[PDB]
C-alpha cells in the first residue's frame, strides 16, 4: 500500500501541474524516461467545474468523475498511460473525494452541477449522498473539520455504501487504466475509518501493464499537520502514506538562511517527520508555492532551493516528488489561457529547457542530474558526515555517492568521498558528455579522501559525484 | 489570586508560545499561516493568566487590545481569533475572513456573531478590543480600520462562572483554509491585556 | 518592547517555576527551604520579564512589593533573596539573615550593603520593596516590620545598561545554612512587580 | 570504594546519634547482631568545640583530631570496635574535615581553639593551613560555597600537602582502629578534586578485624542536591557513593499524603537520584529531622514513616540506614545532660524499647523486622508489582519476600505472593516466636495467591511476609 512501484533501477516523481495529457505522454518517453525518473503525480483527470477565468483551484471542484478533462479526454488519457507507462514513467492520480463545489453548475464535460440543491446528474450525486450541512469551525474540532463544508464546498459523506461505491469504482476505473496510486485530496477532511474501506474495493494494479503480480495501488495523502491541531497525519499511516509537510517548512527554513545546515545531521524522524518509509517528502507544492515571504522555497528563489531538493534527493527519507511549475504572477492566475485552452509547453531549441509560461524545473540541470544521483545509490545508509559547524554540509550514501554544499563560506576543503579512487563527473554543474565532463572535473585518490572547492559567489552551493558518473 | 497584564509593542519570540505556522519577524511582528494552508496555527503569552479564582468563585473582568492586519493576497475557516484556550471548553472572539462574520464562538456554540466584509480591513491595520465585565457579565468585541473609521462592532452576556475555567493560556490561533483560500496571512504588531478581580 | 506587571495576593504554582525545595501551601503561600538545609530553591513568575530592549538601547525601570515572613525556630548564606536571574551576571537583593546584611549582591560582589538583624522581622510580616529607576540609575531597597514599625532601608546607583541582560526571570531564590541554620523557612505570601519603558 | 562492607548475610545501618561508645558495645552485640544489622554510623568520635548549652551541634566543629569525645575516649572506642566488630556491627565514623570552628576556644579534650588567629595547636593547625577567609555567598558560585566559611566556620584548605596529610592519618588512624567507612561531612563544601587524594592515603582495611583481604573503605558522602545549585552529587560520584537527599523528599511527600503510591511503580533513577548502587538512602536524618511542617517524616508522625521506610527497607535501591534519634522538644537541645555527661539510654523491662529520653527507632517491630526482611531478600530484582492505581501499593522480591500497603482504601484484596506455598508470620505486626505468630498467621495456596486484608484504622500500613518467617 506505501510502496512506490517504480520501474526498477529507477527513483522518484514529478508533478506536471495542469499539463495536457498528449503532452505528458512526449515528456514521458522524451526526458522523464531517460533520467531514472520515477513517474509524474498526473494533474486532476476528472470533471470538475469550469470556474470563471480558470484558476488552478477550479481543478479542485468536482462535477463528476468523467474523464475528460482540459488535459484532454480518455482517448488522450489512456494513450498517456499505455505509452508513459511502457517507458517506466508511473502515473499518480490527484484523487479529489471529499467534496464536490460550493458555486453553480459548470461541469467541464459539459455536466451541470446544482450546488444548491446538492445535485450532481453526471453522477448521480443528491443531497442524502452528503454529509448534513455545517462548516469548518475550529480545527481543534475533529468531527467538525471532517465532516462540515471546507470552504463552502459540499461535503460528500464517505460513509454511505453508494458514496463508497462510487469513488471506489472511479479509482478502480483508474487502476484499471494504469495508474498506480492515488495523491488523495484533503484526508485530513476525511474519517480514516471509511477512507480504508474505499482503499481498500481498489483492487490490486491491472497486470497488463507491467506491475508485479498482486501488487497493491501506491496510496499516498494531503495532510497538513504542522502541530496543535486535533487532527494527526499518524490517524492515516495504518494505511497509507502521508504528504510530509514539515519537511518543506524546516529544511525549507534551514536553507533559507533561517537554521544552521549544520543542524541537518540528525535530520529524519527527530524533527516531527514520521518514520522515513512513511512519507512522500516534497519542497513546494502547487499550493504553498503561492504563500510567500519567509519558509518556502520556490524557483522564484533558485540557488538555496536546487541546494535544497538536492538535500532532499541526496538523503534517503521517504519518497520524493519535484514539481514541474508553470510561471505565474497573481495567486489564481490559471495555466497558458487563449480563449478556453491550454497552450502545450514545447523545450525548445535545446538547453533542455521549457517555453510559453511553463518553467519546467524537473530539467533543470541540478534537479535532474541528482534524481539519477539518487537511484545511483540505492539501498546505502546514511554515512560519512561533515560540517564546518555552521552552513557547509557533506556526506556521501556509501561507496555509491557523495554531496557537499555551502550558505556562508568558501569550502576549500580537503574531503572524502568514501568511494573507489577515481574521477568523477559533478552533475549539478555538470555532467558526463561524450565521455568527457561538461563543468568540474575532479580527483579522488585511493581512498575516498578527495578535496573540493565551492565557492559562495558559485552558481550554487552543493557538489555531487557518484559512480555512475566515474569516467 | 493572579491579577496580570502587559504591554506589547513590539513582538518577541522570547515571552510567547508558537504551535504550528507561528513566528516572529525580525520587525517584531507576530506571524501566523505565512507558509501553511488547511490548518491552525497558534501563540500565547508564557504566563499562564487566571481567570477564575477558586478561593471566592470570583471571575476575572479582562481588557484587551490588539492592532493586527489581515491579507489574504486575492484580488475559524479562515482567519484570526482571539482565544482564552485553558491549560493543557475555549471561549474564542473570531475573525472568520470566509464566512465573513465576527462572534464569540463558545464551545464551537457561538453566542452572538454580526457580519463584517473583510475588504474593510485587508491590507490595513485594524483595531481590535476584547473586554468583559465580571459584574455584568457582558462580553463585547470591536473592529475598526483607523485609515478611514469603519467599525463593525458586537456585543454579548456571557457566564464564565462555570468552575471549569479557572487558568487559561490568552493568545492568538489564525487559522488557514484551503485551495483559493489558502494565501491569508496573518500579522499583530501590538497586544496588550489585563484581567482583575475585587 | 513588553512591559509586564501582576499583583498576588495568593500563590497558585500554576504561574510558578519550581526549583529545588520551593512549594505551595493550601493557604496559598510560596514557600522555600522548609524541607532542606546547605541548599538553595527558587521560584520564578512563568512569564519571562524583560528588562532592556535591543531595539532602543532603552532599560526597564522596575517597581516591586512583596510581603514575606522569614522563621528560623531558634530562640546569601541563609536567608531569602529577591532576583533577577537571566534567562536560561545576577542582579540580586539579599535578605541575608546569616551575616545580617541587606545587599545588592550583583556577581557575587555587593554594591551596597547595610545592617539588619533578624530578631526585628522573625516570625512575623515584613514590607520589602524594590524600585530601580531608568532615568537617575537609582536602585533602592525596603524592609519595614507593620506590627511595630522598623525599617531597614538602602539604596544604591546601579548601571543595568549592560548589553547582556535583556530578558530576565523575576523570582526568588531562599538559600538555606548548615548545623543550627539549618532551620530556616522562608514564607513569601504577596508580590507585586512592574516593569515600565519610556 | 562504595561497597557496603558489612558481615556477610546482614543488611543495612543505623545512625546511633550521640549514643555512648560503650554503650554502642552493648547495642552491638545485644540487639544489632542478632537481627541482620549492617553497622552503625558512629556519632562524631574524634576532639570538637565545648558549646555552652551543649548541643548536637557543638559535635560539628573540630577542635583537633585526639579521640576523646561526650562518647568516650580512645580506650572505650577501641573496645567498641574490637566488640562491635566482631558481631558483625560495622563502625562508620562521620567525618568532619571541611573545617574547624566559628567561636572561640574550648575543646572537647582540654584543647584550646583560637578561631579568631585561626590557631588549632592540638593539631597543630594555622591561617596558612586555611583556604583565604570569605564567606558563602551564592550557591550559585561552584568555588565560593567549597573554598568560603560555611556559616563563619574556618575553613581547612584541603588542598595543601600539610592538611592532606593530617586528614589523611585522622582517617588511617580510625582505620587502623577498625571502621570500615566515613559519612563525608559537607562534600559539597570541598573541591572534590582533593577529595580523591584524601580518599586515596586512606590504606586499605586493617586485615586483623574481619575485612576480605586488600578491601577499600566504604566512602559515603553528605551533599544535599534537590537541583538548581551549582554544585552535583554527580561530581562525588566517581570516588564514593552519595547520600541521596531527594529519597527523604519524595518518597516523604509520597507518604505524607502528598503523593500517590501508585507513582512508587517507577520508583528509583526516574526520580532525580543516583545508579542504585551508587546512594546511601535514608528517609529522615540527624539534621533535616528538625526541619517540620511537610515532607520530612520523623517519629513525631510514627505510621506513615514506618511505611515509609519499610518501603525503602523492601525496596532494593542503594543502601539504607534507619536512624535512632533522641525526643527533643527545641532545635539545639543536647541529648541526656546532668552537669556535663550522657546519660545512658537502657532499653527496659524488654518490649525491646528504650528509656529516659532515647527513642530507639531501630528497636521498634516494624522497622527492624523489616531489615531482616531486606536481608532476608538478597540479590532479588523488583518484581510482581500491584496498586489499586491510588493509595494502595504491592509487590514482592522474587520467591523471597513479599509486601503491600494502604493510606486510603482497606486493602481487602485477594492477591500474590509469588512464593512457596505456606504460612507466613508477618513482621510489621508480628514475628514468630516459640513456633507460632506472634501477630497474623495469614495463609498462602500452593502458587503465590494468597488473601490480605489491611485496614485503614489498624496500627499501620504495611504487611511484610518472607521465607525467613516460613513456619
Ligand atoms: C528579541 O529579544 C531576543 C533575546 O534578547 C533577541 O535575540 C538576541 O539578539 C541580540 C542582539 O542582536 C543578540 O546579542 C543575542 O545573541 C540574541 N539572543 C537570542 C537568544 O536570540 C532579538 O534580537 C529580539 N528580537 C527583536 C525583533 O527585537
Ligand atoms: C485598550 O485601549 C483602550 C482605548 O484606548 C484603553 O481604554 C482607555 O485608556 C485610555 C488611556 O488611559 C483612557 O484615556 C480611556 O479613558 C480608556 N477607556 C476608553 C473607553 O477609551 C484601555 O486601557 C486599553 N486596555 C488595555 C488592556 O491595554
Ligand atoms: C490553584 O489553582 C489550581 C488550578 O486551578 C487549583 O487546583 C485545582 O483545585 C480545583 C478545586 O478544588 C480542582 O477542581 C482541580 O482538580 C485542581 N486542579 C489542579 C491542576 O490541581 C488549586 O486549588 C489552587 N490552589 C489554591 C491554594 O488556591
Ligand atoms: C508597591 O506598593 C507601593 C506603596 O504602596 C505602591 O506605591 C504607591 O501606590 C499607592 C496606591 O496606588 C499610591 O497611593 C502611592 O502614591 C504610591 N507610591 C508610594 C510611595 O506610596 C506601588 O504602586 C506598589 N508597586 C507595585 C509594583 O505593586
Ligand atoms: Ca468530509
Ligand atoms: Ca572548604
Ligand atoms: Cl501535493
Ligand atoms: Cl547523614
Amino acid at each position: 500500500q506505501k510502496d512506490a512501484n517504480f520501474a526498477s533501477g529507477r527513483n522518484s516523481i514529478v508533478h506536471l501541474f495542469e499539463w495536457k495529457w498528449n503532452d505528458i505522454a512526449d515528456e514521458c518517453e522524451r526526458f522523464l524516461q531517460p533520467q531514472g525518473f520515477g513517474g509524474v503525480q498526473i494533474s486532476p483527470p476528472n470533471e470538475y467545474l469550469v470556474a470563471d477565468g480558470r484558476p488552478w483551484w477550479e481543478r479542485y471542484q468536482p462535477v463528476s468523475y468523467i474523464i475528460n478533462t482540459r488535459s484532454g479526454n480518455e482517448s488522450a488519457f489512456t494513450d498517456m498511460t499505455r505509452r508513459c507507462n511502457d517507458a517506466g514513467v508511473r502515473i499518480y492520480v490527484d484523487a479529489v473525494i471529499n467534496h464536490m463545489t460550493g458555486m453553480n453548475g459548470v461541469g467541464t464535460s459539459g455536466s451541470s452541477a446544482d450546488h444548491d440543491g446538492m445535485n450532481y446528474p453526471a453522477v448521480p450525486y443528491g443531497s442524502g449522498d452528503f454529509h448534513s450541512p455545517c462548516e469548518v469551525n475550529n480545527y481543534q474540532d475533529a468531527d467538525n473539520v471532517r465532516n462540515c463544508e471546507l470552504v463552502g464546498l459540499r461535503d460528500l459523506n464517505a460513509g454511505s455504501d453508494y458514496v463508497r461505491g462510487v469513488l471506489i469504482d472511479y479509482m478502480n476505473h483508474m487502476i484499471d487504466l494504469g495508474v498506480a496510486g492515488f495523491r488523495v485530496d484533503a484526508a485530513k477532511h476525511m474519517s480514516p475509518g471509511d477512507l480504508s474501506v474505499i482503499f481498500d474495493g481498489l483492487k490490486n494494479l491491472n497486470t497488463d501493464y507491467g506491475f508485479a503480480d498482486g501488487a497493491r495501488p501506491f496510496i499516498y495523502q494531503e495532510v497538513i499537520d504542522l502541530g496543535g491541531e486535533a487532527i494527526s497525519k499518524n490517524e492515516y499511516t495504518g494505511f497509507g502514506c502521508v504528504l510530509e509537510f514539515q519537511f518543506g517548512v524546516s529544511l525549507g527554513n534551514a536553507f533559507q538562511g533561517g537554521n544552521q545546515l549544520k543542524n541537518l545531521a540528525n535530520w529524519g524522524p527527530e524533527w516531527g517527520l514520521l518514520e522515513g518509509l512513511d512519507a512522500v517528502v516534497f519542497v513546494d507544492n502547487h499550493d504553498n508555492q503561492r504563500t510567500g515571504g519567509s519558509q518556502i522555497l520556490t524557483y522564484k528563489n533558485p540557488k538555496p532551493y536546487k541546494m535544497a531538493i538536492a538535500f532532499m534527493l541526496a538523503h534517503p527519507y521517504g519518497t520524493t516528488r519535484i514539481m514541474s511549475s508553470f510561471d505565474f504572477t497573481d495567486n489564481d492566475q490559471g495555466p497558458p489561457q487563449d480563449g478556453s485552452g491550454n497552450l502545450i509547453s514545447p523545450g525548445i531549441n535545446d538547453d533542455n529547457t521549457c517555453s510559453n509560461g511553463y518553467v519546467c524545473e524537473h530539467r533543470w540541470r541540478q534537479v535532474y542530474g541528482m534524481v539519477g544521483f539518487r537511484n545511483a545509490v540505492e539501498g546505502t545508509q546514511v554515512e560519512n558526515w561533515w560540517s564546518n559547524d555552521d552552513n557547509q554540509i557533506a556526506f556521501s550514501r556509501g561507496s555509491q555517492g557523495f554531496v557537499a554544499f555551502t550558505n556562508g563560506g568558501d569550502l576549500n576543503q580537503n574531503l572524502n568521498t568514501g568511494l573507489p579512487a577515481g574521477t568523477y563527473c559533478d552533475v549539478i554543474s555538470g555532467e558526463l558528455s561524450g565521455g568527457s565532463c561538461t563543468g568540474k572535473s575532479v580527483t579522488v585518490g585511493d581512498n575516498g579522501s578527495a578535496d573540493i572547492s565551492l565557492g559562495s559567489a558559485e552558481d550554487d552551493g552543493v557538489l555531487a559525484i557518484h559512480v555512475n558518473a566515474k569516467l | 489570586a493572579t491579577e496580570t497584564s502587559f504591554i506589547i509593542d513590539a513582538f518577541n519570540k522570547t515571552n510567547l508560545i508558537l504551535q504550528g505556522d507561528a513566528t516572529v519577524s525580525s520587525n517584531g511582528n507576530l506571524q501566523l499561516s505565512y507558509n501553511s494552508y488547511d490548518s491552525m496555527s497558534r501563540a500565547f503569552y508564557s504566563a499562564p493568566i487566571q481567570i477564575r479564582d477558586s478561593t471566592t468563585g470570583n471571575v476575572a473582568s479582562f481588557d484587551t487590545n490588539f492592532t493586527m492586519n489581515i491579507r489574504t493576497h486575492r484580488q475559524s475557516a479562515v482567519g484570526l481569533d482571539f482565544v482564552l484556550v485553558p491549560v493543557q471548553d475555549t471561549v474564542t472572539v473570531e475573525f472568520d475572513t470566509f464566512l465573513s462574520r465576527i462572534s464569540i464562538d463558545v464551545n464551537n456554540n457561538d453566542i452572538k456573531s454580526v457580519p463584517w466584509d473583510v475588504h474593510d480591513y485587508d491590507g490595513q491595520n485594524a483595531e481590535v478590543r476584547i473586554t468583559y465585565n465580571s459584574s455584568t457579565k457582558v462580553f463585547s468585541v470591536s473592529l475598526s480600520n483607523p485609515s478611514t473609521g469603519k467599525s463593525n462592532n458586537v456585543s454579548t452576556t456571557v457566564e464564565l462562572e462555570k468552575e471549569v475555567y479557572d487558568w487559561v493560556s490568552v493568545g492568538f490561533s489564525a487559522t488557514s483554509g484551503a485551495y483559493q483560500w489558502s494565501y491569508e496571512t496573518h500579522d499583530v504588531l501590538s497586544w496588550s491585556f489585563s484581567s482583575k478581580f475585587i
